[PDB]
DNA sequence: ATCTGCTTTGGGTGGGTGGGTGGGTTGAGGCAATT
DNA sequence: AGCAGAT
C-alpha cells in the first residue's frame, strides 16, 4: 500500500524472475 | 400589435407555463422565440479560434449539394442550455423548428438553394449520454437517446409517401393531405364533411416521396455480457440516411425512442405491451475505431476548409516524407523499416486502367516476419487505429469464407444470398492478419485472388458474381521454430510458398539480438513510455492541453491531424509518373532478378518491378504532390533493394550489400 | 467504521507483506514460494494505454509445474473460490468454444452466434486452466492474442468481432515425462513453445 | 325483426412493415466443427 | 353460409 516504487521492490521482482529460469 | 406575433425572452422561456414540455414548445410565441434563438446560435457561435463554425459548415453544405447540417450538442449546450434541455426531452418539435431555422440560415448564403433541396435536416453529433439496448426503459420514451450496436439486417430503399390524401368512398370528397408518421399508419375514421363510418379510399393527384429504410440493430459482441444473449431494436432511416450503414458494421445511432400499438404483440404476450423503435437522426461509424472514441463529430476523418489549407503547409516543408515515417507508432522504439513500410501501405499507390483493357493493382502489401517480442501485433493494432477502414483477423480465428464473401439462405425470403466478409469490409482499406503462419492452408489460399486482382469471384448456389476488394494486407508471421535462423535462406525459415510470397511488396525481417548498448536504449525508451502512459500522470481544455503536451514528446505530427491528412491524401491526390530514369529502374530490376536466381531466395517477378513504382507513387502522395519526382523513385528503389538485401543469409549478405551500394 | 480501523491496523503492521503470503490457501502446506506468486497475481499490475491507443498489459500470468499429487489443483481450487470473478476449466475443454470463443448457428435460417469460452467468461477475473499441456491446437494458437493483446479476433462466415479477454491465466501443467527431470531445463521438461513461455510472468 | 357485410377452410388466385412458441416437413447446398 | 352490426 505505497504509491511510489522504490528500488527495493525492483530488486525483489528481479529475484522472482531469476527463480523462474 | 397582433398577440400571435409577440415574443418572450430567454429567462422568460426557462420558466414553464404549461402542463407538458411539448405543449410549452408548440405555443406560437414560445415557438417564435425558440426559432429566433436557434437562428442567433447558428449565426453567432464562435469556437476558440473566433471564426463562425456553422457559417463555414453551411458554406460546405451548399458546396456539396447536401441536405444535412451537422450540429454539435456541446456547442448548443454551452451557448443555450435551456434549448439543449428542450431538444433532449422533446426532440420532435425542437428538431422541426431547428430544421426550419437551418433552412433559413442556409438560404442566407445561397439565396436560391430551395431549388436544389427543399428542406435541410439538422443532425445531432455528440449526445453526452450513451445507452445500451439493454438499458432502454419506459422513462426514455419520446426522448433523444444514443445507442450502439451491429447492423445485422437491412432492407432495400423504398420511396415512402410524405403526404397521404384520402377520398370518401360514398361522398367522394377528397380530404386534405396529412403528415405521415413513419412509425405507424395514419387512418381517418370520422369524416369532417360526409361524417360516414365507412372507409375512405386512398388516392392523390400528386404526391412527394421520400426514401425509407429499416435496419435491425443488435448489441455489439464487445458490450454484451459474456455468455448472454444480445438484445436488438429496429431503426428507421429516412431520406439522406439510407445506405449510410451496411450489414456487419458497428454504429452509433442518435434518434427518438418511440412506441406504438401492436395488436399481435398484445395477442402473444397477453398484456397491453407496445412496440418500440428508434427514429434515426444521425449515424456514426464505430467500426474499427475503438481507439478513436475521444473525438467529436459524426466523422473523425473529415476536414474543415481550414484544416486542409494547412494539411498543405505541413506538406510543402522539406522533410515531411520523414516526419510522417517518424509519427508511425511513436510508442515503438525502433524498427524504421517497418514504420516506412507501414506508412507506404497506408498511403498506397494509384490504380490504373490502361485503355480500359489492362488492370494494375495500386495498393501495397506488407509482411512482418520476426521474432517473438518484437512489437509486431502492436504495429498492426496501430495501423488498425489509423486506417479509414480496417479489419483485424487472427490466424485460426479466420476462415476461407469469413474473409472474402459467403453464401447463406435469407431467413425471410428463404432464397440464397451473398454476404460480405473481411476483405469486403476492408474495401479501400487494410486487412490486418496476425499469426499469419498459423492459419489453415485452405483459409490462407483464399486471399490469393483478392490480393492481386482486387476482386472476389463466387460461383455458388446459382449465384455467379464478382465483387470488389480493393484492400491492402499487412500480415505478421513467426518463422519456423519460433526464431529466425539467419544462417539459412528466407525460404527455409518460413512455410509459405512462392505464389503467396510474390504478392507481398515489402518483406520486413525482424531479429532480436542481445547488444548491450541496443538493450540499454530500448529499455530506457520502454520505461519512459510506461511512465508517460501512467493514468495518474476549462476542464476539457486543460485535459486536451496536457494530452497535447504528452503527445508532442514522441510524435512530430498530431495523431488526429495525421489521420485526417492520410485520408485527404488518399482521397484527393493521384500522382502520375511523367519524368523518370527508365534505365535506372530497368537496371535495378535486372540486378534483382539475377541475384534472386539463387535457390531459396526471396522470389522476384514483375510484381516487384511494379511494387517499386507503387512505392514511388505512395511517397509522392505523402507530399500531396501531383507528379512523382526523381527523389521519390530513388527512395522507393532504396526501400525495395534494402528489403531484398536484409533477407539474405549472413554468408552472402556482405557481398550483396557491396554489390547493391550504387542504388542505396 | 470498525472495518476501517481494522484496515489501518493491518497497514501499520511491519510484517504485513509476510503475513499476507502465509495467509493464502492455508489448506496447502509449505509452498510459500507459490503463494507469493498467487498473491501478486490477485493484486495485479497497473493497466496503461499509450497516448496513441496502444494498450500495455497489466495482468500477471503464472504457470505451476510439478509431479502428480503435489497440490497443484488445490491452488487453483482456492483461487476460483476466493477471487471475485474466475472460471475453473481444463486444457481438454468439453464445450465447443473451449478456452476461446466459437461460432454456433441454430437450425436452418438462424444466423451465426458467438458462444463464449473460458477466457471470455473470466473477463476482468482469473482464468484457471487445470492441464495447460493438453490444450487443443486451435486454442493453443488462439491463446497467443488473448494473453498479450487481451482480445479474441474471429472472422467467420457472416460474423466478425473482437471479443474482450482481459483475464489473468493461472495454469497448472504436468512434466512431459512422468516426473520432472532435474537434469533437463524447464524448456525440455515442458511441451510448451517459446512464444507462449515468454507470455508467462512467473514459473 | 330485417338489411348489410366479412371470412374461412388452410394455402401461395393474401402475403413478407406479423412472424416461426399459429400449422402447413423433405430435398439440396454451404459452412463450421469434427475428423 | 354463419354470425356481428346499424336502422
Ligand atoms: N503440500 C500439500 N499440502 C497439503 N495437502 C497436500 C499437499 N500435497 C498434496 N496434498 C493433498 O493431496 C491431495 C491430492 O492432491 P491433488 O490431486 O490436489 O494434487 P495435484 O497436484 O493437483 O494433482 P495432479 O497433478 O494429479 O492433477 C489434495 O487433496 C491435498 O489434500
Ligand atoms: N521496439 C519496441 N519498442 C517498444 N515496445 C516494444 C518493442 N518491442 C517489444 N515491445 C513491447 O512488447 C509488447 C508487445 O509484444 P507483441 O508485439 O505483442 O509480441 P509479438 O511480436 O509476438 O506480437 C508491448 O508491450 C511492447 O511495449
Ligand atoms: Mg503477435
Ligand atoms: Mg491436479
Ligand atoms: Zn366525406
Amino acid at each position: 500500500c505505497v504509491d511510489e516504487i522504490t528500488p527495493s521492490f525492483i530488486a525483489e521482482a528481479y529475484d522472482l524472475l531469476r527463480q523462474s529460469i | 400589435i397582433d398577440p400571435l406575433r409577440e415574443e418572450l425572452t430567454l429567462e422568460s422561456l426557462s420558466n414553464v407555463k404549461a402542463n407538458s414540455y411539448s405543449e410549452w414548445i408548440t405555443q406560437p410565441n414560445v415557438s417564435r422565440t425558440i426559432a429566433r434563438e436557434l437562428k442567433s446560435f447558428l449565426l453567432e457561435y464562435t469556437d476558440e479560434t473566433g471564426r463562425s463554425v456553422y457559417g463555414a459548415r453551411i458554406r460546405t453544405l451548399g458546396e456539396m449539394n447536401s441536405e444535412s447540417l451537422e450540429v454539435n450538442y456541446r456547442h448548443l449546450a454551452e451557448s443555450k442550455a435551456i434549448l439543449a434541455l428542450f431538444l433532449a426531452k422533446c426532440p420532435e418539435e425542437m428538431l422541426k423548428i431547428f430544421d426550419l431555422v437551418a433552412m433559413e440560415a442556409t438560404e442566407l448564403h445561397y439565396p436560391d438553394y430551395a431549388r436544389i433541396h427543399s428542406e435541410i435536416h439538422v443532425r445531432i453529433s455528440d449526445f453526452p449520454t450513451i445507452y445500451s439496448l439493454r438499458e432502454l426503459r419506459e422513462s426514455n420514451l419520446s426522448s433523444l437517446v444514443r445507442v450502439t450496436g451491429v447492423v445485422t439486417r437491412r432492407t432495400g430503399v423504398f420511396p415512402q409517401l410524405k403526404y397521404v390524401k384520402f377520398n370518401c368512398l360514398k361522398c367522394g370528397s377528397i380530404l386534405g393531405p396529412f403528415f405521415q408518421d413513419s412509425n405507424e399508419e395514419i387512418r381517418i375514421s370520422f369524416c369532417t364533411n360526409c361524417k360516414s363510418k365507412g372507409p375512405f379510399r386512398v388516392n392523390g393527384e400528386k404526391t412527394v416521396y421520400r426514401n425509407y429504410q429499416r435496419v435491425t440493430l443488435q448489441e455489439a459482441p464487445g458490450t454484451v455480457p459474456p455468455g448472454r444473449l444480445p438484445r436488438h431494436r429496429e431503426v428507421i432511416l429516412l431520406a439522406d440516411l439510407v445506405d449510410v450503414s451496411k450489414p456487419g458494421e458497428e454504429v452509433e445511432v442518435t434518434g427518438i425512442y418511440k412506441n406504438n400499438y401492436d395488436g399481435n404483440l398484445n395477442a402473444k404476450n397477453g398484456f397491453p405491451v407496445f412496440a418500440t423503435i428508434i427514429e434515426a437522426n444521425s449515424i456514426k461509424r464505430r467500426e474499427g475505431n475503438t481507439a478513436n472514441e475521444g473525438e467529436e463529430g459524426l466523422d473523425v476523418f473529415s476536414w474543415t476548409e481550414e484544416e486542409e489549407r494547412e494539411f498543405r503547409k505541413i506538406s510543402r516543408d522539406r522533410g515531411i516524407i520523414d516526419k510522417i515515417i517518424s509519427s508511425m507508432a511513436p510508442s515503438i522504439y525502433g524498427h524504421r523499416d517497418i514504420k516506412t513500410a507501414v506508412a507506404c501501405s497506408l498511403f498506397g499507390g494509384v490504380p490504373k486502367n490502361v485503355n480500359g483493357k489492362h488492370s494494375i493493382r495500386g495498393d501495397i502489401n506488407v509482411l512482418l516476419l520476426g521474432d517473438p517480442g518484437t512489437a509486431k501485433s502492436q504495429i498492426l493494432k496501430y495501423v488498425e487505429k489509423t486506417a479509414h477502414r480496417a479489419v483485424f483477423a487472427t490466424g485460426q480465428g479466420a476462415s476461407a469464407v469469413g474473409l472474402t464473401a459467403s453464401v447463406r439462405k435469407d431467413p425471410i425470403t428463404k432464397e440464397w444470398t451473398l454476404e460480405g466478409g473481411a476483405l469486403v469490409l476492408a474495401d479501400k482499406g487494410v486487412c490486418l492478419i496476425d499469426e499469419f503462419d498459423k492459419m489453415n492452408d485452405q483459409d490462407r489460399t483464399s486471399i490469393h485472388e483478392a490480393m492481386e486482382q482486387q476482386s472476389i469471384s463466387i460461383s455458388k448456389a446459382g449465384i455467379v458474381t464478382t465483387l470488389q476488394a480493393r484492400c491492402s494486407i499487412i500480415a505478421a508471421a513467426n518463422p519456423n521454430g519460433g526464431r529466425y535462423n539467419s544462417t539459412l535462406p528466407l525460404a527455409q525459415n518460413v512455410s509459405l510458398t512462392e505464389p503467396i510470397l510474390s504478392r507481398f511488396d515489402i518483406l520486413c525481417v525482424v531479429r532480436d539480438l542481445v547488444d548491450e548498448e541496443a538493450d540499454e536504449r530500448l529499455a530506457t525508451f520502454v520505461v519512459d513510455s510506461h511512465v508517460r502512459s501512467h493514468p495518474e500522470n476549462n476542464a476539457r481544455q486543460r485535459r486536451l492541453q496536457r494530452q497535447r503536451k504528452k503527445e508532442e514528446e514522441i510524435s512530430p505530427i498530431p495523431q488526429e491531424l495525421l489521420m485526417k491528412y492520410i485520408h485527404y491524401a488518399r482521397t484527393k491526390i493521384y500522382p502520375k509518373l511523367h519524368q523518370m530514369d527508365m534505365d535506372k529502374v530497368s537496371r535495378v530490376y535486372a540486378d534483382l532478378r539475377r541475384e534472386s536466381i539463387s535457390t531459396g531466395s526471396f522470389p522476384i517477378t514483375v510484381r516487384h518491378l511494379e511494387s517499386i513504382l507503387r512505392i514511388a507513387e505512395s511517397f509522392a502522395k505523402m507530399r500531396l504532390s501531383e507528379f512523382v519526382s526523381s527523389y521519390d523513385l530513388d527512395r522507393a528503389i532504396k526501400v525495395v533493394v534494402d528489403s531484398f538485401v536484409d533477407a539474405q543469409k549472413v554468408s552472402v549478405r556482405r557481398q550483396l550489400r557491396r554489390s547493391f551500394a550504387i542504388y542505396t | 467504521s470498525d472495518e476501517i480501523n481494522e484496515l489501518k491496523e493491518m497497514v501499520k503492521d511491519e510484517h504485513i507483506y509476510d503475513k499476507l503470503v502465509r495467509s493464502i490457501a492455508p489448506a496447502v502446506f509449505g509452498h510459500e514460494a507459490v503463494k507469493k506468486g498467487i498473491l501478486l497475481q490477485m493484486l495485479g499490475g497497473v493497466h496503461k494505454s499509450t497516448v496513441e491507443g496502444i494498450k500495455l498489459r497489466g495482468d500477471i500470468n503464472i504457470c505451476v509445474v510439478g509431479d502428480p499429487s503435489t497440490s497443484k489443483s488445490q491452488f487453483l481450487k482456492y483461487v476460483v473460490g476466493f477471487a471475485p470473478r474466475s472460471v475453473y476449466t481444463s486444457g481438454k475443454a468439453s464445450s465447443a468454444a473451449g478456452l476461446t470463443a466459437a461460432v454456433v448457428r441454430d437450425e436452418e435460417g438462424g444466423d451465426y452466434t458467438i458462444e463464449a469460452g473460458a477466457l471470455m467468461l473470466a473477463d476482468n477475473g482469473i482464468c484457471c486452466i487445470d492441464e495447460f499441456d493438453k490444450m487443443d491446437i486451435s486454442d493453443q494458437v488462439a491463446i497467443h492474442e488473448a494473453m498479450e493483446q487481451q482480445t479474441i479476433s474471429i472472422a467467420k462466415a457472416g460474423i466478425h468481432a473482437t471479443l474482450n479477454a482481459r483475464t489473468s491465466i493461472l495454469a497448472a501443467a504436468n512434466p512431459v515425462g512422468g516426473r520432472y527431470n532435474r537434469k533437463l531445463s524447464l524448456r525440455g521438461n515442458l511441451n510448451m513453445t517459446a512464444p507462449i513461455m515468454s507470455r508467462f510472468d512467473l514459473f
